């Protein structure tokens, strides 16, 4: 007799660790294991929201053209998230991934120039990317937070993948400090199972001037770091294919031949 | 039943590096699935120390009796058991030869790590498990292989093999990269048994072919697919 | 996918995790 509290806790742990594009399959597994739908839907509510904000889940709102990302920076509380591009707030069901009740809503000019330059960068560099740019003030320091998401779900070919980047620009003119994290997660499971998880931290600085110029300098560093990150990932695969994989098991013994077993036994 | 299928599907989607925790949380979640889950999910190998001969050995269910585990080196249980399950005198002799043989195999292909071999009798023929664990020194990772072989007595050999393999690098350009997963394969064939081609030579060649093919498959088909996927994400 | 052989006999108890 597992307590309801421990049931919810373990269910929440599983949901928050679902691979991208596999939330529904993990949820359905957890639902049948729990055998108590009302407990799962009420107890694990925070886990649903945590997953969407951690995953930068893109969401289409009716009446507007490009999607908005569910992030911690847009969390207005009470189940509402901010669309800073279309200047609206909306209700969001974290379980069904559906937005509703679009309702209209100092640094907006700076947030707008960065969003315009990021929107184009994403359309130029990603197959199906989305982005959302925020503007906040932490301990008096004006901060621009840029978030990018791009995923490909192909469960018919037994794989899913997602890219996430988050860029924070702390505006202390004439300098701007850059802190960022880039994240990749891939799951391939045709007659087997493999998962890639990767992240990289970025630290940089920027000279501040006009909003339009700084927006171009902001996106250029984004473009440089993300290009370098993706290229390094591809090149580190080859490094893995013949250095550290070799460290776990060789392709052949040092003799460059397969083992003579009769010699082994005698 | 339905719950077990859900649990096995869950284990296939959750991150493979945390399989022990996910399995423990799963059994904590539904205690009635414990025996079926442990019968259907391979776990990373744990090392124990044979304090009598001063050698490491690997634990699994096949060398367990109650809460005790039998060392392949001393043929003794830790903690000691009065009447713990033991292979026959004949199988024990083949078990010692198999542990010596696969320790050299481990040395030549892995240059380290720990290996263990346990054999047990069947109604007609015998079965056994070959366990190998090799962690990285220091970029880091771990290889865990579990080979379950059945010898039906010219004899018929059936091989079921699982390799669990994770790797992590921490570099300037690519940051932290983690690759983890598993592959399970099967092979069977007939082999002549003789003084020049004994049972262990037949089993060793089968395990050697299996690990080589699994390693090539892990490198080419699976890891190479994730690289292509990453290049398609952006 | 052919079945694995039966494990050892001897009333060895139930399967368990290792800490």
């Amino acid at each position: 007799r597992v307590s309801d509290e421990e049931k919810v806790r373990i269910a929440a742990k599983f949901i928050t660790h679902a691979p991208p594009g596999e939330f529904n399959e993990v949820f359905n597994d957890v639902r049948l294991l729990l055998n108590n739908d009302n407990l799962l839907r009420e107890g694990a509510a925070h886990a649903f929201a945590q997953y969407n904000m951690d995953q930068f889940t893109p969401v289409k709102i009716e009446g507007y053209d490009d999607q908005v990302l569910i992030t911690e920076h847009g969390d207005l509380g009470n189940g509402r998230f901010l669309d800073p591009r279309n200047k609206i707030s909306f209700k969001f069901d974290h379980l069904r991934k559906e937005a509703s009740d679009p309702q209209p809503e100092a640094l907006k000019q700076w947030r707008d120039a960065c969003d315009s330059a990021l929107r184009a960068y994403v359309k130029d560099h990603y197959p199906n990317g989305f982005c959302t740019v925020y503007g906040k003030s932490i301990d008096g320091q004006q901060t621009i937070i840029a978030c990018i998401e791009s995923h490909q779900f192909q469960p018919k070919n037994f794989w899913n993948g997602r890219w996430r980047s988050e860029w924070k620009f702390t505006i202390t003119p004439p300098t701007a400090q850059v802190a960022a994290v880039l994240k990749i997660q891939v799951h391939y499971y045709e007659d087997g199972n493999v998962q890639l998880v990767s992240h990289k931290d970025i630290q940089d600085s920027v000279q501040v001037s006009s909003d339009v110029q700084t927006a171009k300098e902001f996106i250029k560093i984004i473009e440089n770091a993300e290009n370098e990150y993706q290229t390094a990932i591809s090149e580190n695969y080859q490094t893995m294919s013949d250095t550290t994989f070799k460290a776990l098991r060789r392709q052949l013994p040092v003799t460059r031949t397969k083992i003579d077993w009769n010699k082994i036994l005698s | 039943d339905q719950q077990l299928d859900c649990a096995l599907d869950l284990m296939r989607r959750l991150p493979p590096q945390q399989i022990e925790k996910n399995l423990s949380d799963l059994i904590d979640l539904v205690p009635s699935l414990c025996e079926d889950l442990l019968s259907s999910v391979d776990q990373p190998l744990k090392i124990a120390r044979d304090k009598v001969v001063g050698k490491d050995y690997l634990l699994c269910d096949y060398n367990r009796d109650g809460d005790s585990y039998r060392s392949p080196w001393s043929n003794k249980y830790d903690p000691p058991l009065e009447d713990g399950a033991m292979p026959s005198a004949r199988l024990r002799k083949l078990e010692v030869e198999a542990n010596n043989a696969f320790d050299q195999y481990r040395d030549l292909y892995f240059e380290g790590g720990v290996s263990s071999v346990y054999l047990w009798d069947l109604d007609h023929g015998f079965a056994g498990v070959i366990l190998i664990k090799k962690a990285g020194d220091g970029i880091k990772g771990c290889w865990d292989s579990i080979h379950v072989v059945e010898v039906q007595e010219t004899a018929h050999y059936k091989l079921t093999s699982t390799v669990m393999l994770w790797l992590q690098t921490n570099k300037t350009g690519s940051g932290t990269m983690n690759l983890g997963g598993s592959l399970t394969r099967q092979m069977e064939k007939d082999e002549t048994v003789s003084d020049s081609s004994p049972h262990i030579a037949n089993i060793g060649r089968l395990v050697e072919d299996m690990e080589n093919k699994i390693r090539s498959t892990l490198n080419e088909i699976y890891f190479g697919k994730t690289k292509d996927i990453v290049n398609g994400l952006r | 996918a052919f079945a694995k052989p039966k494990g050892p006999g001897g009333k060895r108890g139930h399967k368990r995790l290792i800490r």
